[PDB]
């Protein structure tokens, strides 16, 4: 959840690519492969992270502490 | 005759047993020289897994009911045999009395703690000489009221009186001598949330009638004239301070209080309105 | 344990972690597979039963 | 509707979260109009509580059936 | 000709558990049954309000990930919103022999970065009671001077009310909730009961083999007004060698051994497998869908579009081989791997690609136990039964 | 910590965050230094304080870490920023009414 | 871990199975057990002459079991009895006795 | 004839009050008699 | 006395003993215990 | 051969 | 099945699976294959349950 | 065999009472004390025996004597074997059948 | 006569609460009520 830090194989930093990723998706309306091609990811080991991420922290923050 | 096993360390013998008990290893060991005192430790939690002395005592009994493969003739012959031996003990009154008391408490929607306190009170009284009768109704009503006073619960005399017709006077005498029995075997604030629940009032009016009840208990004048009227006039003032309308007739017919009494208390209460403001 | 081969003595080798490690040439008489299968280990407490257990 | 009568005597509304936290039983009270008559022989001369009934969640009697998304987030119940 | 009705879709004949299976047509039925049975115990996220609940024995995965070869029915089962597993790069090879008999080798560097790490929440509920009003249990911190039958655990983590505040790191044999019971002097008088006079200890400690950080503690009166207290302790369970893992095709097995990146085989591009399994799993079990999900998962990981893994469709293997061929890799899923120890090229190409996996409830930390002279039963005076009771 | 995330989970995410490591050659190990615990010879002390302000959620970045320990002329401890927008690694999100104060020992 | 005994140690060989004679039951027993109550009236100790009196065995370690002394980890136990005023039949023999009633005369007993 | 296939029954009515009134009328409410039935 | 927190309104009560279990200002009997004021050390491994 | 999840833009651009 | 005609003795409708696991199976074949799988599981379970009693 | 078995011995006259080492009672929390089922059966045998002696001492209703005799026979019969066919089953006050000795020696995972 | 002693509520309350509390539906029927398995969403 909430953007996994680094990657689960290669080790490249990806946490700083989520905000841009969504920014490229909601602004440029590009596809997922095109956005992942703009972020700089060239290996599918990283691609499965952003592509298969299920951000559940948004559904966790809607609860009052 | 003795029969008291005391564990001591023959090597230390310098102090009474200041030992430690190792349950995982099943031993008990002296915490000084480290010498074990006993092996193969028994457990109390493990024998309890398969499974009331406070009320039933040490008496044992077993039911006889019908079997998987049996005849109905044998079930009746065994129950009729117990019906002839039921006179051997005078404990039939405790089960029937606890059954009817169970029905009344279950009819009054009281918690199980008041039920156990009332059963314990009736067990303390039971069949003594100073009781000398009361036809089983007054000891039950008075036992319920005692179990209510012990569990910090509040039930008015007109409530149990509305449940059981005990004629009040004999109820008061039986409750008095019963209180003497309890003393020989050695608070109106709780009424406010109950009547506020009867009227369906918010929490601010409840705690406002709490502060009003305590302050009115501190101001003196009239003192009380039974705490029920102080409660109903306190809630009456705290509800005439806001805007939720009930008037005097509805609250007088719901809480069973006289209108002239809540107005008589509302007069002097309105006279003491000065020092009753919380905010 | 339906075989007499299903219970066999073994030489202890102390290794870390928490799983019993063994060679795969013994999983056929035990009829076992490395998928969550638990096994039992009994220890003799006498030299006579240890020698009789090692020679038989 | 679902309700809870406490030990002191106060009865208030019940929510499934507080029902799970307080180890209570999510039920609702049941009343019946009981009519009585006295004949003397065909000469002819009350809302009583009968018991509680456990209410299934997401049902027309439970409070959560009419709740929205944000309301379920207020009641601390996942949508 | 006389067709009166028509099926909406054949894939709807399956149940809920079988709907998670990718391409069940290409897989044998008993594997669909075994996977349908393992789908009822995998780790995941059941709801979002678990932060405000006191459920007993909970397991919430750190990074839940939706699969690549997804079935349309999952859209109706809320699986993409609440997945119960993670996609892991998997190679199918006979490496150092530690993969035989359904054994798996997992990358250690991937574990250190948080792969398949889950949280376990254990709730200890205690309650004080009153028998006949005369004896009243009270939650308090027991003093070692006047309290008899006190456990050997430490009582420094308790407060004045007899509870542990959340955040305090606790371990096994630690008392979480201190409760004492009144006793009578002329009732037992056992050992030193005529000297302690006061009360008897009856606290509820934590499990012997458990440890972690107390997450949340709450106190409330129940129905009859008895003050009970619920505790919830969290513990991260890092995947160990003895932990079991399953997939979506009936394939289940524990980890054989864990190696590091430099000890794991690698391809010419630089992707290291996070999990390697034994080839001999496939032919016997005849699960062909496990390879089709890996291939289609690779094509889905390269193209960026989640592949449709519905049962009865028109998707064939040749089309997925062509789509993978368009991306530059081998159309049959093979890829040239290099050894990790010598850096030499392997003679046989390895089937290499991502695959969705799930972590089951079965773990070694809740199974291993040894007994050497412990407590006996009261009836037969024999060793007791159960791991919590230290049984043989 | 009032976050919805677990404490050791946040500690894991912070553990995965990279840092600058140029002049690390002249920084001795923890076991090699003869002091107790740590000192300006073995480790670098960092800290993080985040608090939700407005109604919109605040994002905690790696750049929010400040260096409160002396470097003695070294160039380590600076969070590596490789994003095109100038924002560090998204550690966690916070709403109004939740604080997060911690001290890390690199 | 038990206490040493001076009796000669031998193995158990022949085992004979037989019925319990009432005279032998009265010769083995030590108590009569007349009170159906469990513990004493004071809710403590034992009833002394009841269902579980110190004349039998005991548990709880602390108690000594009067008639063996020693402890519970050593006490084999002790036997009581119940002298009935009306003879009863045994279940497992109800058939056998019946067969005997069909094998012998019901008057002269031949 | 199509219209006769539309017969329905009334559903159970839910009392919407503040509960405390009805719950007060359940148990002891200091109100007895008020109705002559089996009074002999 | 010890600091307690209300279930719904999350107010600071800090009630002492013999005060039952009930929030002031609202009738929510769920009272929180609050987290300890001392530091807790963790490891990133 | 992939799950078409961009039907919102197609339906928004078609209707 | 209610998807074929009555009095049909063709091998395809009577349970023949002419497709392979490489190209997938049709519903009317996957159903029969599920019947065979469940039958295999039940048969193995009964054979084990009786095998234990025979063993004792 | 005269030295071991007798038809007179087949008819029960005196009943042995086993020690608590056979039926270990429990005293949990000093206020929740549980007694074994055989203990309750012995209590039933004592109540039926004393009741029969009291009914046979003063007067003789001829019918209550047979009811108490069948009651004692039922308590001893269920004490030896509770699961007897054609006879009612004795049930404890908790809601479970009475555990007899034969039940301890009959079912699997028992004494054998 | 009294309406509080004639109509009892613990028969319906104890019957529904006991039947929905235990596995039995009153042994006729057993295993009807089971604890909800919260291992995952598909469970
Ligand atoms: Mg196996
Ligand atoms: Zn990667
Ligand atoms: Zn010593
Ligand atoms: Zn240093
Ligand atoms: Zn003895
Ligand atoms: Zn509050």
């Amino acid at each position: 959840m909430i953007v996994p830090v680094r990657c689960f194989s290669c080790g490249k930093v990806v946490g700083d690519k989520w905000e841009s990723y969504l920014n490229l998706l909601q602004e440029d309306e590009l596809d997922e492969g095109t956005a992942l091609s703009r972020l700089g990811l060239k290996r599918y080991c990283c691609r499965r992270m952003i592509l298969t991420h299920v951000d559940l922290i948004e559904k966790f923050l809607r609860y009052n502490p | 005759p003795n029969l008291n096993i005391v564990l001591t360390c023959p090597e230390c013998k310098v102090y009474p047993p200041k030992i430690v008990e190792r349950f995982s290893e099943g031993d008990v060991v002296c915490a000084l020289c480290g010498l074990v005192l006993s092996d193969k430790l028994v457990d109390t939690r493990s024998e309890w897994r398969t499974f009331n002395p406070l009320l039933d005592g040490n008496n044992l009994s077993t039911r006889i009911g019908k079997g998987e493969t049996t005849d109905m003739r044998f079930t009746k012959e065994l129950n009729k045999a117990q019906g002839k031996n039921v006179m051997d003990k005078k404990d039939n009154e405790v089960q029937a009395a606890f059954a009817k008391i169970t029905m009344l408490c279950d009819a009054a929607e009281l918690p199980k703690i008041v039920k156990d306190c009332a059963k314990e009170a009736y067990k303390l009284c039971h069949d003594e000489k100073t009781l000398k009768g009361k036809s089983m109704e007054s000891i039950m009503a008075a036992s319920i009221l005692i179990g209510c006073r012990r569990a910090e619960v509040a039930r008015t005399f007109k409530e149990i009186q509305s449940l059981i017709h005990v004629k009040t006077k004999e109820f008061g005498k039986t409750l008095n001598i019963m209180k003497n029995i309890l003393r020989g075997k050695s608070q109106n604030l709780t009424y406010i949330p109950r009547f506020c629940s009867h009227l369906g009032l918010p929490m601010q009016v409840t705690t406002s009638a709490e502060y009003t009840a305590k302050k009115c208990k501190e101001i003196k004048e009239i003192a009380g004239k039974s705490p029920i009227t102080i409660a109903v006039v306190s809630i009456y003032l705290n509800i005439l301070l806001f805007q939720i309308p009930i008037t005097a007739a509805k609250v007088g017919q719901t809480l069973q209080v006289t209108e002239g009494t809540i107005k008589s208390g509302y007069k002097i209460l309105y006279e003491h309105r000065d020092k009753l403001v919380d905010p | 344990s339906l075989h007499k081969m299903s219970m066999m003595a073994h030489r202890v080798k102390v290794i870390p972690y928490s799983t019993f490690r063994l060679n795969l040439s013994v999983t056929s008489p035990y009829n076992a597979d490395f998928d969550g299968d638990e096994m039992n280990l009994h220890v003799p407490q006498s030299e006579e039963t240890r020698a009789e257990l090692s020679q038989l | 509707k679902p309700m809870v009568n406490e030990s002191d005597g106060v009865t208030h509304a019940l929510y499934p979260q507080e029902a799970r936290l307080r180890n209570l039983t999510y039920s609702s009270g049941l009343f019946v109009d009981v009519k009585k008559r006295t004949y003397e022989l065909k000469y002819e001369l009350g809302k009583v509580f009968i018991g509680r009934l456990p209410i299934m969640l997401r049902s027309k009697n439970c409070y959560l059936s009419e709740a929205t998304e944000s309301d379920l987030y207020k009641l601390k119940e996942c949508p | 000709t006389t067709f009166t009705h028509c099926e909406i879709h054949p894939s709807m004949i399956l149940g809920v558990a079988a709907s998670i299976i990718p391409f069940p047509d290409h897989n044998q039925s008993p594997r669909n049954t075994y996977q349908s049975a393992m789908g009822k115990q995998a780790m995941g996220v059941f709801l979002t309000n678990y932060n405000v609940r006191m459920d007993t024995m909970a397991n919430i995965l750190y990074y839940p990930q939706k699969p690549l070869g997804t079935t349309r029915a999952m859209e109706y089962l809320k699986f993409r919103e609440l997945p119960a597993g993670q996609n892991a790069i998997v190679a199918i090879a006979c490496y150092s022999g530690y993969n035989q008999e359904d054994s798996m080798i997992m990358n250690q560097s991937s574990i250190d970065r948080g792969l398949f790490r889950s949280l376990f929440f254990r709730s200890y509920m205690d309650q004080e009671k009153k028998y006949g009003m005369s004896i009243t249990e009270t939650f308090e911190k027991p003093q070692r001077t006047n309290t008899l039958r006190m456990k050997h655990g430490t009582y420094d983590k308790l407060d004045d009310d007899g509870l542990i505040a959340p955040g305090v790191r606790v371990s096994g044999e630690d008392v979480i909730i201190g409760k004492t019971t009144p006793i009578s002097p002329d009732e037992e008088e056992l050992g030193q009961r005529t000297a302690y006079h006061s009360k008897r200890d009856a606290s509820t400690p934590l499990r012997s083999t458990e440890n972690g950080i107390v997450d949340q503690v709450l106190v409330t009166t129940n129905q009859d007004g008895l003050k009970f207290v619920k505790v919830r302790v969290r513990t991260t369970k890092i995947p160990q060698i003895g932990d079991k893992f399953a997939s979506r095709h009936g394939q289940k097995g524990t980890i054989g051994i864990t190696y590091r990146r430099e000890d794991m085989p690698f391809t010419a591009e630089g992707i290291v497998p996070d999990l390697i399994i034994n080839p001999h799993a496939i032919p016997s079990r005849m699960t062909v869908a496990h390879l089709i999900e890996c291939l289609l998962s690779k094509v889905a990981a390269l193209s960026g579009n989640e592949g449709d893994a519905s049962p009865f469709t028109d998707i064939t293997v040749e089309g997925i081989s062509k789509l993978l061929r368009e991306h530059g890799y081998q159309s049959r899923g093979f890829e040239v791997m290099y050894n990790g120890h010598t850096g030499k090229k392997l003679m046989a190409q390895i089937f290499f690609g991502p695959t969705y996996y799930q972590r089951l409830r079965h773990m070694v930390d809740d199974k291993i136990h040894a007994r050497a002279r412990g407590p006996m039963q009261v009836l037969t005076r024999q060793p007791v039964e159960g791991r919590s009771r230290d049984g043989g | 910590n009032t976050t919805v995330l677990a404490d050791e989970f946040i500690a894991h995410r912070l553990g995965l965050i990279p840092l600058q490591s140029m002049d690390i050659e002249q920084l001795e190990y923890s076991r090699d230094c003869f002091c107790e615990d740590h000192c300006d010879k073995c480790s670098v002390v960092l800290t993080l304080q985040a608090f939700g302000e407005s109604e919109s959620t605040t994002n905690v970045y790696s750049k929010d870490l400040v260096i409160v320990s002396n470097l003695m002329g070294r160039n380590i401890g600076h969070p590596i920023i490789q994003d095109k927008e100038g924002n560090g690694v998204l550690i966690c999100k916070l709403r109004k009414g939740q604080e997060l104060k911690l001290t890390c020992v690199a | 871990g038990q206490q040493y005994s001076s009796a000669p140690l031998r193995t158990v060989k022949e085992v004979q199975f037989g019925l319990f004679s009432p005279e032998e039951v009265r010769a083995i027993s030590v108590a009569k057990i007349r009170f159906p109550e469990t513990m004493d009236e004071t809710q403590t100790r034992a009833k002394i002459g009841g269902l579980n009196d110190p004349r039998l065995g005991s548990i709880d370690r602390n108690l000594k079991c009067q008639t063996c002394q020693e402890g519970m980890n050593e006490c084999p136990g002790h036997f009581g009895h119940i002298d009935l005023a009306k003879p009863v039949f045994h279940v497992g023999f109800i058939a056998k006795i019946k067969k005997v009633c069909e094998c012998v005369c019901m008057h002269c007993g031949k | 004839r199509n219209i006769v296939k539309l017969n329905n029954k009334e559903r159970i009515t839910t009392l919407d009050e503040t509960v405390g009134v009805t719950m007060s009328h359940t148990g002891m409410s200091m109100r007895s008699d008020n109705s002559n039935f089996l009074k002999v | 006395t010890l600091k307690y927190i209300c279930a719904e309104c999350s107010s600071k009560l800090s009630l002492s003993r013999t005060d039952a279990v009930r929030c002031k200002d609202c009738g929510h009997r769920i009272l929180l215990k609050a987290r300890t004021k001392r530091l807790v050390q963790f490891e990133a491994r | 051969f992939i799950k078409r999840d961009r039907m919102r833009r197609n339906f928004l651009r078609m209707r | 099945l209610p998807h074929f005609s009555k009095d049909d003795y063709s091998p395809e409708s009577k349970g023949f699976v002419e497709n392979s696991y490489l190209r997938g199976l049709t519903p009317q074949e996957f159903f029969f294959h599920a019947m065979g799988g469940r039958e295999g599981l039940i048969d193995t379970a009964v054979k084990t349950a009786e095998t234990g009693y025979i063993q004792r | 065999n005269e030295v071991f078995s007798r038809p007179e011995w087949m008819i029960l006259t005196c009943l042995p009472v086993p020690p608590p080492p056979v039926r270990p009672s429990i005293s949990f929390n000093e206020s929740q004390r549980g007694e074994d089922d055989l203990t309750f059966k012995l209590a039933d045998i004592l109540k039926a025996n004393i009741s029969l002696e009291t009914l046979e001492h003063n007067g003789a209703p001829h019918h209550a004597i047979e009811e108490a005799e069948s009651l004692l026979q039922f308590h001893v019969a269920t004490y030896m074997d509770n699961d007897i066919a054609g006879q009612p089953q004795a049930l404890q006050k908790s809601g479970r059948p009475v555990k007899s000795i034969r039940a301890r020696l009959k079912g699997k995972e028992g004494r054998i | 006569f009294n309406m509080k002693l004639a109509i009892n509520a613990k028969t319906i309350t104890s019957g529904l609460k006991y039947a929905l509390a235990t596995g039995n539906w009153g042994s006729s029927r057993a295993g009807v009520s089971q604890v909800l398995n919260r291992y995952t969403y598909s469970s």
